[PDB]
This record gives structure tokens, C-alpha cells and sequence, in this order.
DNA sequence: ACACCCTTTCATTATTAT
């Protein structure tokens, strides 16, 4: 159907660090789908791939999802979220003082340890995000129907899903490629902006042990 | 699942951010190098976009409260009310990953991966504390989504969307607040105020003479040993506006909202985003709505009954030895 | 050169501790190298203490980290790359504004790993990957992960140069954070807001965080031409060995 | 804990709020430039988002006392009439740096990045005083929470909530009160007035001489410093009924004790500021201790355990906790 | 005897906008 995707968020979300990809989205919605109906206790690797999406073959093996990685028309300055972790020295010693907690050692450490008063700065980025693929655009909206949050650290609400639409557009308008893609692909189908890097193409993009070397573009 | 619970701060909101800010002595907010500029840490805030008085969105400055303040907010207020006074009962002990798993969310326990089979993935999920949040070793996504504490302000209408238009405050919702900390050496004036120290008299005046001799020294340098006297500046939220706060449970059980219900019943006690000394953070719950219904009481919550005997029945049933399991092995 | 603990072996040549275990039964992946742990290969049971903080960046739940890795977690070899690059002759230094400025503008060939600190010392080498094309570096700093890209950097030079010619006082159009703490860390400034096109504000404001980071070390004042870091590969065998 | 306590000031409140404001010789507050303008010092305002018409929710001034000063009022009352008397009455004696962490929270600047002991941390919160206020050179979270002083106002109706809908003002709510600071040798009118004067009339004609020279001077430059200095100050009203809500997260029954008994020795002292002119004299006619009302006009004249506990607590009272507590372990 | 805990210990730059 070659459909291109657009999501206008109201909360602003992480900026990625690595490729956003739609297939990975609609993977983590796919196995949440899976979860609602299967239960809790499923193996998430059975049903990521069961999406509604084709799949480009390269010429020795290594398949990818037609998807392609979120690209970004930005609404907003890019800003940053400092967020900390720091573990109440106060309330465990309180806790180590009535022996809820069984701490044996006497003293904190905020360099290191449970008690690593920890600093952390990652980018934001208020913004359109638009991506090309190759899919049926009713299983598409269904799943991003139930997403509700798109990018990094949703579990402190970041990047709120304000709405999408979903649109069929040409052949020739669409750049799908414009994602993980592996070293032996289609030429036709690498651009400028893919480089060789040691990156997921497929699945958990986190997963490292799944790292293969793949040219991939550059969010 | 989704709460939205909608306080009202009773005293100013202070969540510091970073960054190396200055003002005046006037309110001018980072003035030009070349001036008398004094220290200010100033609250929380991200740029959003807003669409009031044209169409086209802009980046306006939101004074919010952080998601993650909000999220150790909810976890803290559930182990103090909730999970510690029920272990305490059955008398049960936390060890150091299995507190810093509860507590902190904390990996500390085992810092190698610890491998989860998707079964007891499954059963820790569903627990009404460890599936909220996850956390550990282990690092399990939580079913809880809490958002930050957004001020119902025109800046936020983006993020608020429709149903807010009442009770929408407008323009500053920020005041730079001055504070001083006073040598009390200084301020030591008779030989009665003097006679509680160790020399009394001949101790405060070289404390005085100290203090004279440090200000000749920065005198002379300007043209390291730091002094009492202090004069800064902090930029608070004003006090008396209206917030909205979301809480999204991803599939839940009935325990774990239960949980939040009971952290929301509870929280009236607690302070959001520090401020400690100042008060800073104490609020009163004005609305929460569950999924859109209106539960929120004066006295705590009436009604939604299945969440709080789904987590009675989940307090009466716990102990610590699934926080060892979820932070151990 | 696939994997970032291979600058254990084919650069910084080590061995083994021979305190380690031999990997039997089915291969799984090393928990910090993200190498897989084959049969015959030598490996440690992860004793890794309580202090260690880099649990999200760990690749496997395998609880076994390959030899490769333990030679990787050692304090000389964490401290001594605290700002390196590792090529596959040898480690260079990042530590001043000279060597980014080479490591951003004209990198090396090889299939270099980029490493630097946002403190003292971190468990920095083992959770980056290798860049293996030159147009796309994968910088590691601190607790996050980073890609730069160099022809993009030096596009922003060219903008950034472009701008402040014919001006005595060289001020700068974005503001960057060395530490990519600040708020407003790709924040425009305002001369930059009046100076600087609406489609080169948008083209800095796409450029991906790591390239902001790197900016920070080379959009100060006194522009930095750029000059190879010193090799260090000797100077960390020596603290290794 | 949550100890809301309503006072009563008898006298004008001066928390004097920092900045360059003016004021015209009419009142009109920071006028444009180029009229004659004199110094205003204001009174500390916060803003505050209150109802004005019916859903019009707006940021308005309300003029108030920082929880700060009204935290170190507390302190500074619970440690010159309960810790200080307990702690001179026995051989107990601090150090300047000790007395310097009881006042102003730290020993000096320049804190120690090294946190302190779990059995510290524990022992420190539950004392009397260091829980209350946890300074030191690691930086204690002290379990006592101070809130501003609000004026039971219209403009705070958001704040209070609740059972403060009387005896609530409305309107202004501040004075602006001058202050002229005359020359004191243009009052000298005789020989018998001057004799006290070293040369008598010849110095005093002297500074009169100078005193024109410096008027041509700043003549001259209109067109050294004199004692003649006409200036403004903006106060609150007295008679305002005043809120103020203490709060203890968990507190030793000795702590709260402490803080009744700061409050029971709240009698006679100053708010904020403006000494010379009895500014911040104040009058406690509520105490409300988790609700319940325990202030009569004779004292507090209930929470009986919250006084044994810390009649027990300053018995047991000694300078070891606050010469450990001020102890850097950087120093 | 091994997990838990308390001290050294070592690495190198560098300017700053709002
Ligand atoms: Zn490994």
C-alpha cells in the first residue's frame, strides 16, 4: 500500500540517541497486543516480528522489516532533561536503624554503590515524526491506536502520543530505506546518509548480542 | 487504566534545575557579564509548544514538575504507608539489593544481568508493588507511567488538551524568592549570648577577625575559605495554582491500582520536588478522576471498592521474600 | 574489530588472567563485551561488586564476562582511556580540544572506538560499538551513547567560521555544553539567532546530540586546528603491564 | 506534624524585600523616570494565584514573611530560650564553629562532599534540635518543614482552603511609612546646645560649611555623603491575622515538644525585621496541633506528652551531638 | 571461605551563552 506515518505528540519525548525505528514501534505495540490477549507471560521474540509490515530480503539472508526510522521536523528547540537517581540516605538510615533494611555498612557512597547519587542528561526534542513503509494501513492504525507514547523513558511520560494519521502516498515519494539496513543491501537502496556501523537491523534494536555490521542512516 | 489526579499547591513549588543562573538585585534573570550578579537556581522548567492566540504552536517556558520527582514520589509514598508498615507487621527485613530494588529501582543487588524467565516476568508483574515499577537487576518495565506534574496554565494546553479551560491560570506562574544566611557571629551581641562558647568572648572576636581578614583578602583578590554570610536567590512556583498528573497503569491488575489509590489517600502528608526546609511542595488533592470518573473525596476516596480489596488482599499476602526473588535470584 | 573488546587483543595486547573458566554448554553472549562466549573460550563467572552502575548497558544477562572484558574492566585500563581513541595501530589521546578537533574533522581510516568521560571513571570501552566507517562514529560519553558525524561537523565549522568573518570579537551562533548538562545545551544564541539563516538554524538544530557534544569542544573562541592526539598505547601497556 | 499556628501582629511587618524600588512624594509605586523619586524599601511579596471574579484565576500580591525567616525566628527562639538556658544551666559548652552550625546551619562555607554515618544520620534526626534543623558540613535533612507567615487573606483563599472564610481581609493590605533621618546639628540652636561639641561652635560651623559645599557639589553635578537621607518603606498593616504552618515528617515526640515550646516563647520577639521601629511584634491567639486547638491565652495548655518528652529530652540535653554534628570530616 | 565493607588511587582538559 506504501503508506508514509506522521505523529504529532503533546509531550515532549527523549531524542534518540540511535534510529527510531516504526517497526520496532510497532513491534513493542504488537507484543503488547500479544500480552493483552496471551497473557503476561509470553516470549516477546515469538510475536515482534508479526506485524503488518513487509520484508526486504538482502541477497544473503539477513531480512528487514519494510519500515523506516522516525524522522524529525522539529517543533521545538532541542532542550535537555537532567533527572537523577539517588537512593533516601536519610530514610535508610531509618530503616537501618529499626533493621527493616539489613545494611551492615555505615556509611553512603554517592560516587558509587546503592546510595550512587547518579546525574544524567538526555536530549529532548518536541517535533513531527514522519516514516515510510510498506504495509496494511488498517493493521498499521489499529496498533498505533494503542500506542499511547512514542520514543525513550515512557515510564516517566515522556513523549505523550497527541494523535497520527496514517496516509497512502507514491511509490517514488516514500524512502523507506532510510533505516538499519545490512552491509550487503541494495544499492538503489543506500543513500548518502547510510553509513557502516555496528547496529540492530531487526527486533531489539537494544540488543547488542543481535548487533550486526549495517548501514544505517543518521537520526 | 488511567488516573488523573489534580492537586492544588498549598505552599510554593521548588524543583531545582541545573544550569549556572544569576539576577540582580532587581528581578533581571541572567543579566550581562559587567554587573553586580547573585546565584539563583531556579524551578523546573521545559520549553512546550502552545497554540493560544494563533493557530501555529511556539516554544513557551512550563514550570513543571519532573516525571521521575513524581514517579519517586508515588514509589516512596506506597513504601512508606503502605509497603514498609505491612512488612514491619509481618516483621520482615529488606537486604541491600532488596532495598535499593524497592526504593531506588536500584541494580545494586547483582550488577551483572540477572536473566528473568518470561513466567516469573510474568508473576513479578504482577505483583502489586514490583510489577509497577521493576527496576533491579533484572531492569523490568514497570505497568506505571507517571507523568510529570504539568500546572493547569495556558502554556500547558497542548499537553492538558480540552476540559481545562476553566481554572487555567495565565502568564508568570514563577517569583524569585530571596534568601540569606546570616553569620550568627556577627549577631552575637552580650556577653550572655557569648558565654554558651567555647572561649566565649576571645573565640568571637577572632572569629571576627577572621572574618574581616577573609573580606580583605577577597577585597584584594577581586581587584579561599568560604564565609557564613550568603545572599542567593531561588525561583519558585507560586503557590495556590492547580496541577494535573497523570498516572497510566499499562494492563494492571486490580491490586496495583489499588496501590496507587492507596498512595493517593496517603500522599496529603508528602512533599513534591523538595524545597524541604522551605515547606516547599506541600499540596492538597483536589480531583481524581478514574478513568475520567470522579473518585476523589474529601476524606481519602469513596468507592472503586475491587481496587481496595484486591490490594487488601495483596497487603495481607505480603511479604519480603518476592522483593529478595526480584532483586537476588 | 567487530567488537569493542577486540582492543584488547589485536590492539593493547593482552592474554588471559588464567584465573578464568573455560565456556561450556551452548555459547552465549558476554555481558559487557556483547562477543559471544564460545566453547573453549575463557571466561569469568561476573563478580562484579556493588559499585558497579553500568548494569543498563550491559548486552547479556549471560552473568559471564569473556577474558576479553575482564582485561577491559581493569582500573588502568578504565582511567587510561578516560579520553581516547582506539585505532587499529594504536590509542590516541582526546583529551585536548586539538585531538577532537582531529578526531571530528578528518578522523583516521581505521575502524577506530571512540571513549571519553563525563567523570573520573566510568565502565566506558565495553558498551560502545565499533565505528566501522568513517562517516559515522559511535562516541561513547559517560552514561549515554553518541554518533557523530564528521562531515556534518565540519559543515557547522564552515557555518560557524562563515559567520564571525570580518567580526574582531568572535562570538558564537549556538551555545554547546561540554558536559551536555546545561538546559540549554543546543539552545541558539541570540546574536546566532540574528545572524544565522532560519534553514541553518534548523540545520543545527538536526544535527544529533553527540555532534552538539562535539561542538561543545569545538565552537570555543580559540578554534582548534586539528592535531593527532599522542599515542598513549605504550603508556597504557605500561600502567596494564 | 502539622502544627498550623494563626497569629496576631499589633505592629507593622517589615520583611524587607530586595531590589531598587521608588516611590513619588504622592505614593504612587515606581514611577516613570524623570520625576522625583525616593527610596522605597517593599515588603516581601510572594505572588499567589487566587480567585478574583468567578473562575478568573490570577497571579496577584500578596505580602508575606519568608519561611525562611520565620524558620530561623523559630530556631533562634527555641535555641536562646530552650537550648542555650538547658545548655548553660549544665557544664555543657559549644564551639564557635558548633555555635555557628546551631545558628546558621553550617560551620562556615565550602561543605564536605563526603555524606555522614547511617547510626549518625539516625542518631542527628532523632535529637531535639539537629533533627529539626539538619545543617551541618554534610548537609542533614532536617525533619522540621517551615512555611511563610500568610496573611489569612482573600488573595490566599486557594492556600488555606477551609475554616478561615471569617475573620479574612480583603483589599490592601501594605502601607508605605517614610522616614525623614534629620541632620542632627541643624537642630543646634544655642551656645548651651553646642557645648558638648569639642570647639563648640567652630566645628559645628565647620560641618555647616561642608554641608554647603557638599549641596553646591551635588547642585553641580545635578546641574561623601550628608545625614540628611528622606526615604520610604513599605509595611504591612497591623492588626492582620497571620497563618503559619509547621510541619515535622515523623518527629520524635521531643522534637514537637521543642517547637511548642519555641512557640510558648514566641512572647516578645520580632518577626522579620525593622527593629528599631517594634516592627514584627505579634500576638499568638491559634495553635492547632494535627487539627485540635491547644493555644489558650495563658499558654499552650495541652499536648502534655509532646512537653514531658522534651522536658526529658533537654534534661538529657549536652554539647557532644552538636560538636559531632558541626565536625567537617573534611576539617 | 567469600561476600560485605572501609580506605587509596588514578586518569586530563578547559571556556562559558541565556
Ligand atoms: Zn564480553
Amino acid at each position: 500500500v506504501n503508506l508514509k506515518v506522521t505523529i504529532d505528540l503533546s509531550n515532549p519525548m527523549m531524542e534518540p540517541g540511535d534510529l527510531l525505528h516504526l517497526d520496532a514501534l510497532l513491534g513493542a505495540l504488537r507484543v503488547s497486543r500479544a500480552r493483552a490477549e496471551h497473557g503476561d507471560a509470553i516470549n516477546p521474540r515469538d510475536y515482534h516480528y508479526d506485524l503488518p509490515l513487509e520484508r526486504y530480503q538482502a541477497p544473503s539472508g539477513d531480512w528487514v522489516f519494510k519500515a523506516s526510522a522516525f524522522k524529525l521536523k522539529r517543533q521545538l528547540p532541542n532542550q535537555m532533561w537532567m533527572q537523577t537517581g539517588r537512593l533516601s540516605i536519610v530514610e535508610a538510615a531509618r530503616h537501618r536503624q529499626s533493621g527493616y533494611l539489613q545494611l551492615r555498612a555505615g556509611k553512603p557512597n554517592p560516587a558509587g554503590g546503592p546510595f550512587k547519587t547518579s546525574i544524567y542528561h538526555r536530549p529532548i526534542v518536541q517535533a513531527e515524526l514522519t516514516a515510510f513503509c510498506v504495509g496494511d494501513q488498517q493493521g498499521i492504525e489499529a496498533l498505533l491506536s494503542e500506542c499511547r507514547q512514542i520514543g525513550g523513558k515512557r515510564g516517566v511520560g515522556f513523549g505523550q502520543v497527541a494523535g497520527f494519521k496514517v496516509e497512502p502516498v507514491a511509490e517514488t515519494d516514500c524512502p523507506w530505506s532510510w533505516r538499519a539496513l545490512p552491509a550487503d543491501a541494495d544499492p538503489r537502496l543506500v543513500t548518502s546518509e547510510h553509513a557502516r556501523c555496528i547496529a540492530a537491523i531487526r527486533g531489539p534494536y537494544w540488543d547488542r548480542t543481535l548487533h550486526v555490521e549495517a548501514l544505517a542512516p543518521t537520526p | 487504566m488511567q488516573i488523573e489526579v489534580t492537586v492544588r499547591n498549598i505552599t510554593p513549588i521548588f524543583s531545582a534545575a541545573p544550569g549556572s543562573n544569576y539576577i540582580t538585585i532587581d528581578g533581571t534573570i541572567n543579566p550581562p557579564p559587567g554587573v553586580s550578579r547573585f546565584p539563583l537556581v531556579r524551578t523546573r522548567m521545559m520549553y512546550v509548544a502552545a497554540d493560544v492566540g494563533d493557530g501555529v504552536i511556539k516554544s513557551v517556558p512550563l514550570q513543571i514538575v519532573p516525571g521521575n520527582t513524581m514517579r519517586s514520589l508515588l514509589r516512596r509514598t506506597m513504601l512508606k504507608h503502605v509497603i514498609e508498615p505491612a512488612l514491619v507487621e509481618k516483621g520482615n527485613k529488606l537486604s541491600i539489593g532488596a532495598y535499593a530494588t524497592a526504593y531506588s529501582g536500584n541494580a545494586t543487588g547483582n550488577p551483572d544481568g540477572v536473566p528473568s524467565s518470561f513466567d516469573e516476568i510474568a508473576t513479578m508483574r504482577a505483583h502489586p508493588f514490583i510489577g509497577l515499577f521493576g527496576g533491579g537487576p533484572r531492569m523490568l518495565e514497570g505497568r506505571l507511567m507517571v507523568d510529570s506534574l504539568y500546572p493547569i496554565h495556558t502554556n500547558a494546553e497542548r499537553i492538558l488538551g480540552a476540559g481545562y479551560e476553566n481554572e487555567m491560570m495565565s502568564g508568570p506562574i514563577t517569583q524569585v524568592v530571596w534568601a540569606r544566611r546570616m553569620d550568627p557571629i556577627l549577631n552575637l551581641g552580650s556577653s550572655e549570648d557569648v558565654e554558651v562558647i567555647n572561649g566565649g568572648a576571645v573565640a568571637a572576636n577572632g572569629w571576627i577577625q577572621d572574618l574581616l581578614a577573609n573580606s580583605k583578602a577577597a577585597a584584594s583578590k577581586k581587584k579561599n575559605g568560604r564565609g557564613l554570610k550568603a545572599f542567593n536567590a531561588h525561583e519558585v512556583v507560586i503557590p495556590g495554582l492547580k496541577w494535573v498528573w497523570r498516572i497510566s497503569l499499562d494492563r494492571p491488575t486490580d491490586a496495583q491500582v489499588g496501590l496507587v489509590l492507596l498512595a493517593l489517600n496517603k500522599m496529603t502528608n508528602e512533599r513534591i520536588a523538595g524545597g524541604h526546609s522551605k515547606d516547599y511542595g506541600r499540596f492538597v488533592i483536589d480531583g481524581v478522576s478514574l478513568n475520567g470518573e470522579q473518585v476523589w473525596s474529601q476524606s481519602g476516596i469513596t468507592g472503586g471498592e475491587q481496587y481496595f480489596d484486591a490490594v487488601a488482599e495483596a497487603i495481607d499476602g505480603l511479604s519480603s521474600k518476592e522483593f529478595e526473588q526480584f532483586a537476588q535470584s | 574489530m567487530r567488537y569493542p573488546s577486540d582492543i584488547v587483543d589485536q590492539v593493547l595486547k593482552a592474554g588471559p588472567d588464567k584465573g578464568l573458566l573455560t565456556w561450556e554448554g551452548v555459547d552465549a553472549a558476554c555481558s559487557h563485551c556483547s562477543r559471544p562466549i564460545q566453547n573453549g573460550d575463557l571466561y569469568s563467572p561476573s563478580s562484579v561488586g556493588a559499585f558497579f552502575s553500568d548494569t543498563r548497558d550491559l548486552a547479556s544477562t549471560s552473568r559471564s564476562i569473556c577474558w576479553r572484558c575482564v582485561v577491559l574492566r581493569k582500573k588502568p585500563m578504565l582511567y587510561g582511556l578516560s579520553a581516547a581513541v582506539v585505532t587499529q595501530d594504536g590509542i590516541y589521546s582526546i583529551s585536548k580540544d586539538v585531538n577532537k578537533a582531529w578526531l571530528f574533522t578528518t578522523p583516521p581510516p581505521a575502524p577506530f572506538l571512540v571513549v571519553h568521560s563525563s567523570s573520573t571513571m566510568q565502565h566506558l570501552s565495553w558498551r560502545t560499538p565499533v565505528t566501522l566507517d568513517n562517516r559515522r562514529i559511535h562516541v561513547r560519553y559517560g552514561p549515554n551513547l553518541f554518533i557523530v558525524r564528521p562531515e556534518v561537523v565540519r559543515k557547522a565549522l564552515s557555518i560557524a567560521d562563515r559567520v564571525n568573518e570580518g567580526q574582531k570579537k568572535w562570538v558564537t551562533p549556538v551555545y554547546f555544553d561540554r558536559k551536555a548538562a546545561a538546559m540549554g545545551h543546543g539552545l541558539i544564541t541570540r546574536a546566532g539567532a540574528e545572524m544565522l539563516t532560519q534553514e541553518e538554524q534548523e540545520f543545527f538544530q538536526s544535527v544529533t546530540p553527540g555532534e552538539r557534544w562535539a561542538l561543545s569542544y569545538l565552537m570555543h573562541s580559540k578554534r582548534p586546528e586539528p592535531e593527532v592526539g599522542e599515542c598513549i598505547t605504550e603508556k597504557v601497556m605500561t600502567s596494564l603491564n
